[PDB]
Order: structure tokens, then sequence, then C-alpha cells
């Protein structure tokens, strides 16, 4: 149950590890969704 | 177009908040534009008006 | 911009030399890298993508603690006018740009240790006359000088105008909506660290308005109920991991301005700081505006540390201070939950949950730091954490004066 953590333990809270001594397998994490505009679709910029 | 702007203009005023009549963009003289340009000068004045 | 700053060095507990070994210096500071922009290098989103729950540097605010301590064995020229030498290792050139360890021909002089070293810009004149390169110094030395300042939490300053908000700040906020508070607290520190600027500029008064923002909306005034011009920040679950916030914008009543300008000074009087993102980058974004912009005012020494009193330039007792005031996360959520619960956000039934919850998520932390204490005694020579006692989970400090203070600063 050592790597499996969050997912046994009833005392693992969100946002722990044991990163530097060892690897778990099931942890929590964030995904995103970023956009990626470009220059023009930032700005007011049109012919003169 | 049988001046149709005009009316356009009108009828947009009984249905602000859903539709918004604006000048066009390219009615506006240029900005680095100067004074002296006559024809610009003559937009600023119909713009105006 | 801003040609002059004063700063302190950090305090001894007790211990005869500055806490921090080589190999702190030679990860923290290695590589002959340049040392002053790298606070964030070692800074994430949350805790669980962060290795700070074991080993050196168990705790989020470990490194940067440990950074500060190593700038107070090597920050001499502006205590003496000169570059010295610590432990073999010294600056390698007058203008400040990284460390080395000393050459063989002619060294420097060694530093004599000391603690608690008031320091000004002007007895170092070579950093004037390359202000446009040292600049980054400045936004460390205060930050440096704003957590040596105090026991547990960091200082930082508050303040909100009688005027609304500019146009350009507006329009930089609705671009930073979806953001989490870590990754706008970099961008803070990112802007005031690597070029001069002027106080009167857009960002400074773009973030003097987020500190303000965040501490409304930590104590709760702030809410979907009623924003500052529509914007507040939003908590995570109590539930799960309390220790996030991102920022929001909302059709909510919009607060009224304070019929006088508001400002002072903050602090968390409580260890919980030490490990709690939110605290440490709400300090730092708020550091940052203080950093570019010098004090306002002197603070007040009356509920400082010994050896905060009377500090030349930074603290006093006299008309022109302004008061600083501190607060306990444990009271502060409850007069969180408090206020929406008659804002009617929540129910009353919720709210006695919600208190169940941060308190038995703050036992944690307590419990987790107490017993990292014990494993890093300060004794060793060096030090990771803090020090504090057991009692100092329990003071509830000026938490009501703090919570009575947003109440007055969004009417």
């Amino acid at each position: 149950p050592l790597r499996w953590p969050g997912l046994v333990d009833p005392n693992y809270r969100v946002g722990t590890n044991d990163l530097p001594n060892r690897i778990t397998l099931y942890n929590s994490l964030y995904r995103y969704n970023f956009t990626y505009p470009t220059l023009d679709g930032i700005m007011y910029v049109r012919s003169a | 177009n049988d001046y149709a702007a005009f009316w356009k203009c009108i009828a947009s005023w009984a249905y602000n908040g859903l539709v918004t009549t604006v000048l066009s963009e390219d009615a506006f003289p240029d900005s680095s534009q100067s004074i002296t340009h006559l024809p610009s000068m003559w937009k600023c004045l119909f713009l105006t008006l | 911009a801003q040609r002059q700053f004063f700063g302190l060095t950090y305090n001894f507990y007790g211990q005869p030399a500055p806490l921090f070994d080589l190999n702190d210096l030679q990860e923290l500071a290695g590589c002959y890298a340049r040392p002053w922009t790298s606070r964030f290098s070692h800074l994430a989103i949350s805790t669980g993508s962060l290795p700070v729950w074991s080993a050196r540097y168990p705790s989020v605010a470990s490194r940067n603690i440990i950074v500060n301590t190593l700038l107070g064995a090597h920050l001499n020229p502006f205590a003496g006018g000169q570059v010295t030498s610590h432990q073999g290792i010294t600056w390698r050139d007058p203008v400040l740009s990284s460390l080395a360890p000393v050459p063989a021909i002619q060294p420097p002089p060694v530093w004599a240790v000391a603690e608690n070293v008031p320091l000004d810009s002007n007895n170092y004149p070579t950093y004037v006359l390359n202000l446009s390169s040292m600049w980054p110094i400045n936004q460390d030395v205060h930050i440096m000088t704003m957590w040596a300042l105090s026991d547990q939490g960091p200082i930082y300053h508050l303040e909100v105008p009688v005027d609304p908000m500019p146009a350009a700040t507006t329009a930089a906020l609705m671009a930073y909506i979806g953001v989490p508070i870590a990754h706008l607290a970099q961008t803070a520190y990112r802007f005031a660290g690597q070029l001069p600027q002027s106080p009167d500029s857009t960002m400074v008064s773009t973030i003097r308005w987020l500190s303000a923002i965040w501490f409304g909306s930590l104590t709760g005034r702030l809410n979907r109920s009623r924003t500052c011009n529509g914007f507040y920040f939003e908590f995570a679950k109590p539930a799960l991991n309390p220790d996030q916030a991102v920022l929001k914008w909302n059709d909510g009543a919009r607060a009224a301005p304070p019929a006088a300008a508001q400002s002072s000074y903050m602090r968390c009087i409580s260890p919980h700081w030490q490990h709690q993102i939110v605290e440490v980058a709400g300090a730092l974004m708020s550091q940052s505006v203080t950093a570019v912009t010098g004090l306002p005012a002197l603070i007040d020494e009356a509920t400082l540390p010994a050896w905060s009193q009377g500090v030349a330039n930074l603290t006093g007792n006299g008309q022109g201070v302004v008061p600083c005031l501190d607060y306990n996360p444990v009271p502060m959520a409850a007069a969180r939950h408090l206020q929406w619960r008659q804002d009617g956000l929540i129910t009353a039934a919720q709210e006695a949950q919600l208190n169940n919850d941060y308190t038995a998520y703050a036992l944690t932390i307590e419990r987790h730091l107490t017993a990292m204490l014990v494993a890093n005694p300060i004794a060793a020579g060096r030090m990771p954490i803090q020090p504090f006692n057991a009692a100092d989970f329990g003071q509830a400090g000026q938490t009501a004066a703090a919570v009575a203070l947003a109440q007055a600063m969004f009417v």
C-alpha cells in the first residue's frame, strides 16, 4: 500500500507526497485549457 | 441604396441594448494623418454631422 | 525609479553563526549563476507537486528562509562599504553578480559575523552608479528585510485609495481571471525584479489592487455577493485542500470606496504560514509593491520582537507611524465563514461543517510542522524552519481588528 496512499489510506490528505524518497502512483493533479492568441488577436491592429 | 443606413440608424433606436449601430472604422481618418490633409479634414465633418 | 533602500539582516536564535551549510549554498545559489530572481524557481501551483514534505527543505517556506539567512552573510557592502568573504566564498565582482570561492592571490577581508545588521544603499556608492544592472538586489534585500523583521509570518503592507480602479488595471485583471494565486505572485515578483520601474506605472497600481482584493476576500468581506469592481478571490474546499485560491469576476454588487484612504501592515501571527502557499504567495506579492515604491511609513514597534524595536528607517513609535495587524488563520476562517452565512451564501449547518473541516485541516499542518522541528533542531547549524513553541498555534492575535479593517476597507 505504500505506493498507493491516495487510494487506500484513509488519512491521506490531498496535496501530499513522498517524492524525494518514494514514487507514488495514484495522486491528484491539475489540468489546463490554455489558448494561444496571435498578436493580432491580442491588440487592435488594422491597416492604415 | 435608398439610403439604407439612415433608416437603419433610426430603427436601431428602438432596439438599443440589443443592437448598437456604430460608425465604420474606415470612415475615420488615418491617425498618422494631419489636419492639413484635406480629404481627411472632410471626413471629420461628415463624422461629426 | 528609486535610488535608495534600507535593510536589516536576520537574527540568530541564540546560535553563534548564520544558519546554513555549504550544500544549502551550493544547491540554492550555486552553478556560478545569478541568485537574484530565483525565489520562484522552486515553487509551483500546489504542495502536491513539490518535494516540501520530507528530507531537506521540508516546508513550503523552507527554501526562501534559508536564502534570507544566506544573504545575511554576504550583504556587508551595504553595511561596511566593502565586499568580504565568509567560509571561503565571496562575490566575483563589485557588481555582486554571483558567488565563487575566494581567489588564492588577493583574498578579500574575512567577514566578522554579526546579526540584525542595518543596511543602507548609500554605504556602497557603486550600486547607484550601476543601478541599471544591480536593480534586482533591491527587491530581494527588501524581501529579506520584510521577513527578518518578524517572528512567525513575514510582514507586508496593504492600502486602498479613495478613487476607483483605472481602466488599465481593469483590462489587465480581466486577463488574469482563471489564474491561481501562485502564478500571479510569480509575475509580480518577476515584474519588479529585473529592471528599474517608476512607482507611477500601471503594473504597480495593478498589484496594489490585487493585494487589497486578496485580503478582502481572505477576510470574507469580498464574496460572490459583494465584490470589488466585479473581482474577488475564490478559495478551495477545506474538505480537500483549502490552501488554494483563484481570481474571479462576477455580476455581484460592487462595494463602495472607503470614506478615506486605508492602509496598514499585516503578518501571520501563527506558525501555520511556514507550510501554507497562499500565505507565502500573498506576502511575496504584496512585498513586491513596497519593493519598487519603498516603505510608505515607519512600522509600529508595539507588537514586534525585541530586535525589531526602533530599527532606523524601518520601525518607529512616533506620530508618522502605521500600525501593524496580525491574525491566526483558524479564527480568520471562522470569521470568513460567518460572513458568508450573513451574506446568505451558506446555511448555518454548512458554516458549522466548514469550521470543523478547516480546524481538522489546520491540525495536520501543525502536527506536521511540530514533528518537523524536532527532526531539524536549530542547534544542527542550519534552520530549514523557523523555531516556535506549541502554544504559538493557539494565539488569536489581532484577528478581530483585522476583519474590522476589511469592514472599513470595503464599505
